[PDB]
């Protein structure tokens, strides 16, 4: 499938390379980590690489399933 | 500028 890229380019979803069976969904804190909450850094990955203290990872596997919610003025 | 987790337009401040 193909997944979004927060991370690397702006956001797009496009196909990885062999390995990442599906997308992610990453989140933590940018340099500062702000009041604005963390980030939202999906992309590819071989399974929810979610680990242990806040690396809050998901997994995506439907056609562009990466879409975070921010869209949307307050 | 981010996609962070309240907007998606690349913000400046």
């Amino acid at each position: 499938i193909v997944c979004h890229t927060t991370a690397t380019s702006p956001i797009s979803a496009v196909t990885c390379p062999p390995g990442e069976n599906l997308c992610y969904r990453k989140m933590w804190c940018d340099a500062f980590c702000s009041s604005r909450g963390k980030v939202v850094e999906l992309g590819c990955a071989a399974t929810c690489p979610s680990k242990k203290p806040y690396e809050e990872v998901t997994c995506c596997s439907t056609d562009k399933c990466n879409p975070h919610p921010k869209q949307r003025p307050g | 500028m981010r996609y962070y987790e309240s907007s998606l337009k690349s913000y400046p401040d």
